[PDB]
């Protein structure tokens, strides 16, 4: 078991905001509907909702031929960002979480220090997929209930979905739906592999937006991380020669 | 020069520099005041990343410019 954790940790080490971002850039070249939202800084539980609303309002503005009002990304040109906003059908909203800070501002501070220190601590990567095309919010927590009970997150996301219906109405009456992805702890036996898990789940979702991959995981915790290790190795080889901190063309 | 560097907590720190200064120099100036090692510093301007052996003038970075500082965060 000490052996088991030591190997699960060795198999899949923590992913930082850069490898996640390079991964998103790469995923966009595979799936052009994915907009590679920056992870520097990522969203938080305290503002992921307004960030999503802001992105969708800018998407509406671009579709109308109008100026955008929301913030520009750091590593993207204005014009390429408008082209991504025009094109995108899926927002990969990575969220950085930690139980300690209880506000946005505190979260950003806690975030900053741990970066200069260089520590993972009890910080956690969450992923909210905003699938514009299917009108689906998917919430993925590789630790299952690290923020709150999933039944709670579902209710909170259902009310958020209701305002996304107002902000970003469909042609028809179709309402945003929500999916809580994980129904057990995915990250079994690791306290580090969340970032990789988020990207693996995102990739499975890009391949099949009705993916049951989580339900088809092997029961064994080491086998899960062996498979995840292979994915990680594939991602690192694929982004090896891709540009640092530079959005791909829409 | 009077320019601005924007951080991820929405804070901007101001530095006085000359265009003949290296990217290495900017990172050293930022380090003295916030303590982050240059090897940890990533500088962005007009959506371009600044390279260590270059000068501010190479990228035509002028007075009253706004710069971005990127942090590499763990989770």
């Amino acid at each position: 078991d000490m052996a088991r954790r030591q190997t699960i940790e060795a198999l899949v080490p923590a992913w930082d905001s850069d490898i996640i971002f390079k991964c998103l850039c790469y995923f966009h070249t595979l799936y052009p509907g994915l907009i590679p939202l920056e992870t520097f800084p990522p969203a938080t539980i305290f503002n992921f909702k307004q960030k999503i609303i802001s992105i969708l309002e800018d998407k509406k503005a671009v579709l109308r031929g109008e100026p955008i009002k929301g913030p520009l990304p750091i590593c993207c040109s204005k014009e390429n960002y408008r082209r991504h906003l025009q094109r995108t059908t899926l927002l990969p909203v990575f969220m950085w979480y930690h139980p300690t800070p209880k506000t946005l501002s505190d979260t950003m501070q806690t975030m900053k220090q741990l970066a200069i220190k260089g520590s993972v601590g009890a910080s956690h990567w969450l992923l909210v997929i905003v699938d514009i095309q299917a009108r689906r919010l998917v919430y993925f927590d590789s630790l299952y209930n690290y923020v709150m009970p999933p039944e709670n997150m579902k209710k909170e996301l259902q009310s958020f979905a209701q305002q996304l219906d107002q902000v970003y109405p469909a042609y028809d009456s179709k309402k945003f739906s929500v999916k809580i992805a994980a129904k057990e702890v995915i990250q079994r036996g690791s306290g580090s592999s969340c970032g990789a898990w988020c990207c693996q789940f995102l990739h499975w979702y890009l391949k099949d937006p009705l993916t049951d991959a989580l339900n088809d995981l092997p029961v064994d915790s080491v086998e899960r991380h062996e498979n995840l290790a292979s994915f990680v190795q594939a991602c690192e080889a694929a982004v090896q020669d891709l540009p640092e901190l530079s959005w791909p063309e829409a | 020069m009077q320019i601005f560097v924007k951080t991820l907590t929405g804070k901007t720190i101001t530095l006085e520099v000359e265009p003949s200064d290296t990217i290495e120099n900017v990172k050293a100036k930022i380090q003295d005041k916030e303590g982050i090692p240059p090897d940890q510093q990533r500088l962005i301007f007009a959506g371009k990343q600044l390279e260590d052996g270059r000068t501010l003038s190479d990228y035509n970075i002028q007075k009253e410019s706004t710069l971005h500082l990127v942090l590499r965060l763990r989770g």
